[PDB]
């Protein structure tokens, strides 16, 4: 047998019809009778009283308990009770389920929750993915300040960056006190992130008061944990909107769900237990004798009562009375006063629905960071190399930025590569953030009639500011779209098999040839078969039958020897060439450029960036750092 | 120093570049001259018709 | 020739 308790709401007799009515319910194998109590007001003796009463005069094996209107001091009792009678128990929701750290001995209570430090956890592997690392730290005079104040430093130690702290205070956010003296406190603060810690009540004051000094603007961000917020399901007056919290799973299920998820629980419970020794332990239930010293037979129910799983959901309780490994959700308030889903948490690792943080204002229409840019790009394996990130510990290497392949759900790869790197260091000296992100359409760029595809028309149809990578420079793309300085210089190469004195020579520019003909390459939709074309009628005409598929392809064609010639450009073509399997070279060499152009960082069209960057640029290529990436990165053995 | 190393006689020039850089047409801040200067360029760079200038 | 300061057999991993 299972009994169930309410308290504190809206009287659920229907409810309670509902649940006592499924008697047999099918789900678990066997389904002990359920009966149902209901206590009208939260007391001691009122709980005392009904609880000893009921489990008295059913002989009950295990209580489930349902929560009320959310005050404090309730879960002690629970403990009491399950202490001295040696019945197991289980909170399941409101303040109940708030977790008590150092539980009596002998108690069996189970309460499901997540204690501080792994709140503190999901709040730092949120920080992290946003780079803010500001910690302003602010909490009340609450009785578990002390453990929050200590686990916030333990968990600081606890990650591999700095965490520059700034600042913790702590404040009377009492009934009654001083305002002013909390008011000349909070008017002196300097920190894009606040963390806080306090009580409902304690929450209200704190944040009407800061709504008071100015710190409530498009400026700060506020993170919480879920002691403070309250019901969820009405945001009171004051809540400043963008308040990032972190709540488990089930935080909009019904009040019917959770207690057939709290009787499933036990009845696997008893099953597990009852595959071991086929039995289900008597009741121990004489409140008003109170005997019992340590009893083995109950001990080891509990034991076998900690682990569960069913439904697709892992329920394990730790030693302590609250449950390991939940898959947190985090929840922020929306531009509508509505609590929403921002970002779930699944084995250690976080993702988000917004790759960058949404800003609102006072009459909303949000801001967008002056200093912030979206860039472009895609995969040249010389100059940029994807990589799914490794299952060590979550995020990627270092000297790695993450990078999103966009096309809603997303999967955070992270990208490295040449152009990575003078990105990253175009960063550190402009003094500006950015995001990356691959492209989907076409490769580089083409204009099938005023469509255009790739880096160039993410940029021209104002999606990005930048398109960094392998992006040559051309009369067409400059009309429409700005550049910068080349940085690494290409143009048109050559590679045979290791017969030809160029372009001009009569082997291209005559495909008259009887016995054989010669075969070229041209990866069509790219800078070179625009130009190839537009200058050579006939070899384009006679290149329709030209192995196309990559840089990949080209190089099994070539060494089978169903092809005899590649066009494409040069910087990755000799870089191709110098680690090979045997030794595949190419004509004259670097006598051997045509059309002689260089990369570029694609530009919105009288951006201010341009010339601040360009300088940059210029300086980078002076003093020779980029002499030092082509060792790195462009180097090869024959 | 190329052009007169393999000009008249006798003179080699030693190892290979070690610092790269450019050649440019000067102009004043902001003149309204670059970018169709620029654009020219860049299309007798793909005339070939530097080509044929080099050559000559 | 594998050097100390970088190999591109070893920079760039190889099959054997
Ligand atoms: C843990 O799970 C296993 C697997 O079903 C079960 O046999 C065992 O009773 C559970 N409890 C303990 C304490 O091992
Ligand atoms: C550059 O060319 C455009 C047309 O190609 C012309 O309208 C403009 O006057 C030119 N710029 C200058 C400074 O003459």
């Amino acid at each position: 047998t299972v009994a169930v308790v309410f308290s504190s709401s809206g009287p659920p007799q229907a409810q309670f019809r509902a649940r006592l009515t499924p008697q047999s319910f099918l789900d678990l194998p066997l389904e002990i009778q359920p009966l149902t109590v209901g206590v009208n007001t939260t007391n001691p003796s009122s709980l005392l009283t009904q609880i000893c009463g009921l489990l008295g005069a059913a002989h009950v094996h295990g209580i489930v308990f349902e929560d009320n209107v959310d005050t404090e001091a309730v879960a002690q009792i629970l403990d009491f009770i399950s202490s001295q009678t040696h019945v197991p128990i289980l909170s399941i929701s409101g303040g109940s389920a708030v977790v008590l750290t150092p539980k009596e001995p002998g108690s069996a209570f189970l309460q499901l929750g997540v204690s501080l430090e792994q709140q503190l956890q999901v709040l730092f592997k949120v920080l992290e993915e946003y780079d803010w690392s500001a910690f302003a730290v602010i909490t009340s005079l609450h009785p578990g300040h002390a453990l929050f104040l200590e686990g916030v430093r333990a968990v600081a130690d606890a990650s591999h960056v700095s965490w520059r702290l700034l600042d913790v205070v702590t404040l009377e956010l009492g009934p009654g006190g001083p305002r002013a003296r909390t008011q000349r406190l909070l008017r002196q603060l300097d920190a894009p992130v606040f963390v806080a810690y306090c009580s409902r009540e304690e929450a209200e004051v704190l944040f009407a008061e800061a709504a008071q000094a100015g710190l409530v603007g498009p400026g700060h961000v506020w993170l919480v944990p879920n002691l403070a917020l309250g019901s969820t399901d009405a945001p009171p007056a004051t809540f400043p909107v963008g308040l990032i919290s972190v709540v488990t799973e089930s935080w909009r299920l019904s009040l019917r769900q959770k207690v057939r998820d709290g009787v499933a629980i036990l009845a696997l419970g008893a099953h597990s237990y009852w595959r071991q020794h086929g039995t289900l332990p008597a009741p121990a239930g004489d409140c008003r004798v109170h005997p019992g010293p340590v009893s083995p037979a109950r001990e080891a129910f509990y034991r076998h009562l900690l682990n569960v799983t069913w439904e697709g959901r892992d329920f394990s309780f730790s030693p302590g009375g609250y449950l390991v490994q939940p898959t947190m959700v985090v929840i922020a308030l929306n531009r509508h006063r509505l609590w929403e889903m921002v970002g779930r948490w699944e084995h250690g690792v976080l993702y988000m629905k917004y790759p960058v943080w949404p800003r609102y204002s006072a009459s909303l229409q949000p801001v967008v960071d002056s200093r912030h840019l979206t860039v472009a790009t895609l995969e040249e394996r010389p100059f940029v190399i994807v990589e799914s990130p490794d299952p060590g510990t979550g995020g990627c290497v270092p000297n790695t930025v993450p990078c999103r392949r966009q096309s809603a759900p997303y999967t955070k790869l992270c990208c490295k590569g040449f152009c990575i790197d003078i990105l990253k260091k175009l960063a550190r000296v402009v003094k500006f953030s950015y995001d990356l992100y691959l492209v989907t359409n076409g490769k580089h760029g083409k204009r099938v009639r005023g469509v255009w595809n790739g880096m160039i028309g993410e940029v021209y149809y104002k999606r990005a500011d930048m398109a960094i990578g392998s992006l040559t420079i051309n009369e067409e793309r400059s009309e429409i779209v700005d550049f910068s300085v080349p940085f690494v210089e290409t143009g048109i190469s050559v590679m045979v098999a290791r017969t030809v004195s160029g372009l001009s020579d009569k082997k291209f520019q005559r495909p008259q040839d009887q016995y054989p003909p010669f075969r070229f390459g041209t990866v069509p939709n790219g800078s070179t078969e625009r130009n190839i074309r537009s200058n050579y009628r006939d070899m384009h005409t006679h290149m329709v039958k030209f192995n196309q598929r990559s840089v990949e392809d080209a190089l099994t064609s070539l060494k089978m020897g169903k092809l005899d010639a590649f066009i494409y450009d040069a910087a990755v073509l000799n870089y191709m060439a110098g680690k090979d399997e045997g030794c595949k070279l190419v004509t004259i060499g670097s006598g051997k450029v045509f059309a002689t152009t260089g990369y570029g960082i694609a530009m919105q069209k009288d951006s201010h960036w341009k010339r601040a960057i360009d300088l940059a640029l210029l300086q980078f290529l002076g003093d020779g750092e980029t002499q030092k990436l082509e060792t790195v990165w462009l180097s090869g053995i024959c | 120093l190329e052009f007169e190393a393999s000009q008249k006689c006798d003179l080699v020039t030693t190892g290979e570049l070690f610092f790269r850089s450019g050649f440019g047409i000067g102009m004043r801040k902001d003149s309204p001259w670059k970018q169709n200067v620029s654009l020219s360029i860049l299309k007798s760079h793909e005339n070939g018709f530097m080509e044929d200038l080099d050559k000559t | 020739r594998i050097t100390g300061i970088n190999d591109p057999r070893l920079r760039n991993p190889s099959d054997k």
